[PDB]
Formats: structure tokens, sequence, C-alpha cells
């Protein structure tokens, strides 16, 4: 979960 | 957000339950708080985060639980090599951000023992160097507060003095180093640590006599 | 079978800046966010920042932005940090660690030391803790080496070459004024052993090359 959190911001 | 931890301290014995608090500045969803283990010498070691998920490999004695700003961390049933520092650790993901509180010290309880207070005067080979470092040993106390004062010739001496206290028979042992010029050294003749600790009724002073006792 | 291998201690004068590094083996680093912490001397944990599997992205602690920065090799799977403008208030252990997807840190490197400090690389000098009456109560007493004025950390410390380790205790180190370090190992021993056994504390200092071997022996006080 909380990676793919990460990942959201990285890709914004 | 900030985390605090609390106690700074707990002593417990090997078998008891142990709670150790993080209280964040803000509330904070307990899915994002997770718990680790340090001791000394060693890298940290997760124990348990989110709704209480033990880390692969954690025993089953590690808990956590809590909401709003209050969460903790339990051990059910202390080992001895439970008794460690544990941090906990909250992280945001926008912006990715992390925190630690600032550590809780899990110490083994025990009777109060007073420190024997030895001192050793200093060494020839430091004096022909041109230096004199007093060294005052406090050895097996419990609890770990101490206070050392050094005296040189009955006055109050300050501003040169280091000490080391160990980690924790279970007990603390604490060197005090004083360290002078050789010529400071020989000015006055009387040093003398006086140590203050719960297991002492009074201060116990030891000294000594420079070129003797 | 998770391998955070990092880079090995490193001194640094003041606003100089240094390079860390992590290799990973045994897992699919690509996968992993990695993070760097440090902590001080008997201080905390503190966060200094993350960077993605690919590694285009990073952040960064607020307290660390500007002066540190992340990069990853897939090639050699290797975590990098970078920190500039170095201060003795950087001195720490820098831990690289792998997130899980949790968010937690489930694997943690062994950890840089980083000392930043305008001392230079000194070798110890050994100086007998010299038991007497003075350092004996009742059938214990006390014995030791001071090792002092010495810097970098680590020394490494041990009694007749590791054949003592009864009654043992090398002190954590303490930063003196100079900008150099000093111990103290202890021996507690019997009363009876003073003067009886020979008592060697073993130095060895890498930073400087050095060794130092120091018979303690008794003082009549
Ligand atoms: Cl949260
Ligand atoms: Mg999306
Ligand atoms: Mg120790
Ligand atoms: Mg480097
Ligand atoms: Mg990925
Ligand atoms: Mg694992
Ligand atoms: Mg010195
Ligand atoms: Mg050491
Ligand atoms: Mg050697
Ligand atoms: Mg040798």
């Amino acid at each position: 979960d909380f990676q793919d959190e990460l990942d959201e911001f990285f890709k914004n | 957000t900030t985390l605090t931890q609390s106690p700074g301290t707990l002593s417990l014995s090997p078998g008891d339950r142990a709670t150790l608090s993080c209280r964040a500045s803000q509330t904070i969803r307990i899915s994002y708080l997770a718990w680790y283990q340090q001791k000394p010498g060693q890298a940290p070691r997760l124990l348990v985060y989110g709704p209480s998920i033990r880390a692969t490999g954690i025993p089953d004695r590690f808990s956590a639980r809590g909401s709003g700003t209050d969460f903790t961390l339990t051990i059910s049933r202390l080992e001895p090599e439970d008794f460690a520092v544990y941090y906990c650790q909250h992280y945001g993901s926008s912006p990715p951000r992390y925190t630690f509180g600032q550590g809780t010290k899990l110490e083994i309880k025990r009777t109060v023992a007073a420190p024997s207070v030895f001192i050793f005067p200093p060494s020839d080979e430091q004096l022909k160097s041109g230096t004199a470092s007093v060294v005052c040993l406090l050895n097996n106390f419990y609890p770990r507060e101490a206070k050392v004062q050094w005296k040189v010739d009955n006055a109050l001496q300050s501003g040169n003095s280091q000490e080391s206290v160990t980690e924790q028979d279970s007990t603390y042992s604490l060197s005090s180093t004083l360290t002078l010029s050789k010529a400071d050294y020989e000015k006055h003749k009387v040093y003398a640590c006086e140590v203050t600790h719960q297991g002492l009724s009074s201060p116990v002073t030891k000294s000594f006599n420079r070129g003797e006792c | 079978q998770v391998q955070l291998v990092q880079s090995g201690a490193e001194v640094k004068k003041p606003g100089a800046s240094m390079k860390v590094s992590c290799k990973a083996s045994g897992f699919t680093f690509t996968d992993y966010y990695m993070h760097w912490v440090r902590q001080a001397p008997r201080q905390g944990l503190e966060w200094m920042g993350l960077i993605n599997p690919s590694g285009s992205g990073t952040a960064y602690a607020q307290n660390f932005q500007g002066r540190v920065t992340l990069a990853r090799d897939t090639s050699t799977s290797t975590l990098y940090m970078e920190m500039g403008s170095l201060t003795s208030d950087d001195t720490a252990v820098y831990y690289c660690a792998r997130m899980d997807s949790s968010g937690s840190y489930d694997h943690w490197g062994q950890g840089t030391l980083v000392t930043v400090s305008s001392a230079s690389t000194k070798g110890p000098s050994v100086f007998p803790l010299a038991p007497s009456s003075k350092s004996t109560s009742g059938g214990t007493a006390a014995l030791g080496c001071l090792v002092k004025d010495y810097f970098p950390e680590p020394v490494t410390v041990s009694w007749n070459s590791g054949a003592l380790t009864s009654g043992v205790h090398t002190f954590p180190a303490v930063l003196q004024s100079s900008g150099l370090y000093s111990l103290s190992s202890v021996v507690t021993v019997p009363s009876s052993s003073l003067g009886t056994q020979t008592y060697i504390c073993n130095v060895n200092h890498k930073p400087s090359n050095t060794k130092v071997d120091k018979k303690v022996e008794p003082k009549s006080c």
C-alpha cells in the first residue's frame, strides 16, 4: 500500500 | 508531525509486560506508524507496523496499537534480548516524509546498587608527556544517574572533566576523567572526586595527594 | 539473505562533502524504495530522504533539502547518498534502509560512521589506570587503560590479546575539547590478582595505523 502511495506522489 | 516517546527510560524485569508510548503532535493513522528495536552498536530492526502487523520473524510477544495521537508498543513478556532502545516512526506519502520518536530505552530493573568509587592517579608515562589525567571510576552502580564533582585542593573543579557511562549484574559503570596540564597538576596537592548516588546516604569522596595519597 | 552493505567509515573536514554507498544483494533492488537515516552519537534516528526504485524521484527531510543528494545505480544495485557543507553536527552513523511496501524499513545496512571534525587523524596514547588501594574495594579491584587523544573513532581494545574477557569493560568513547576521543577500558579483578596476574590492554587504531599495548601494573597508594 504505502509503496503505491509514494508511486502516486512521484507520478504526480 | 513530530513523535514523542515516553517514558525516556523504561525499567522492567525480564518476563514483565512492557508498554512503550509514542505521542504524535497531531492525529495520525496507525497504519503509518512503525516500531523499531535497536541494540547498541547495531542497526535498528523493524518490529511491528500498522495495526499490530509484526515484521517477518518478529515473535508474537510484540504488538502495537493506538489511535489519534496515542500509540503504544507492547512486549507482553520481556526476554533478555528485548532490553534495547525502541523507536517509533511515522511516515506520510504527500509529500513523502518520515519522522522518528526520540527513542525509549528499555532497561533492566534491579535493586539500587551504590557504586564502588575508585580513583586512578595520573601515570608517569602521561606526566612525562606534560599532561595529567585523574580518573574517577564508579563501578557497578544502579540506577544510572550519578553525579561526579571533582575537587582540587578542596576547591570545586570544573571545565576540564568528562565522563563516560557504560551501557547496562545489569549495573552501570561511569568513568570521569579530569585532565590537566602537568603544570596545573603540580600547582595543587589534593585531587578528589566526590560522588553522589541514590545508593549513597552521603557523598563519597575519593582522593589522593599528588606524588602520594 | 537480504544484504545492504554500506561503504566504509569516512572522516571529513568541515565544509567538505561526503558520498556514502550501500550495495544491495539478495533481493530485486529495483523493486524497493531506499531510504537514508542517520544517527548521531547517543542520539535518535533521523530520516534524511528516500529515492524511488527507478532513481527518478527523491524526497528529502526538510532539514537536509539542499545539502543532500540521493542516487541509485541499477547496474551495480548500489544506493548512494551525497551530503555537502558538512559540519561536526553531521557526525553520525548513516544507514541505508530498504522500505517494505507497508512503508516501514524491513532491512537496514550495517551503517557508515561519518566523522566530521577539524581534527586530524591521530593514534591514541594509552596510559595505564594503575590499580591500587584507591581502586580496591574488599576483594574487588579495578585497573584499566586510558586510551586517550585519538581520532577518529573507532579504536578496538582487547586485554591480554583477547584471552581476558572476564571483568573487562571498555567504556564508550568521549569526544574531548581537543576534538580528540578518549575512552577508558577497565578490568574488574580480584584484589588477589594485583601483582600476580599480567594485564595488557591491546589497542588497535586502524585509522592512524597504530597499535599500542600497555602492561598495567599496580601502584602502591
Ligand atoms: Cl497518518
Ligand atoms: Mg493515479
Ligand atoms: Mg559496555
Ligand atoms: Mg565516500
Ligand atoms: Mg515499482
Ligand atoms: Mg525481509
Ligand atoms: Mg591528552
Ligand atoms: Mg568504540
Ligand atoms: Mg594488531
Ligand atoms: Mg600488541
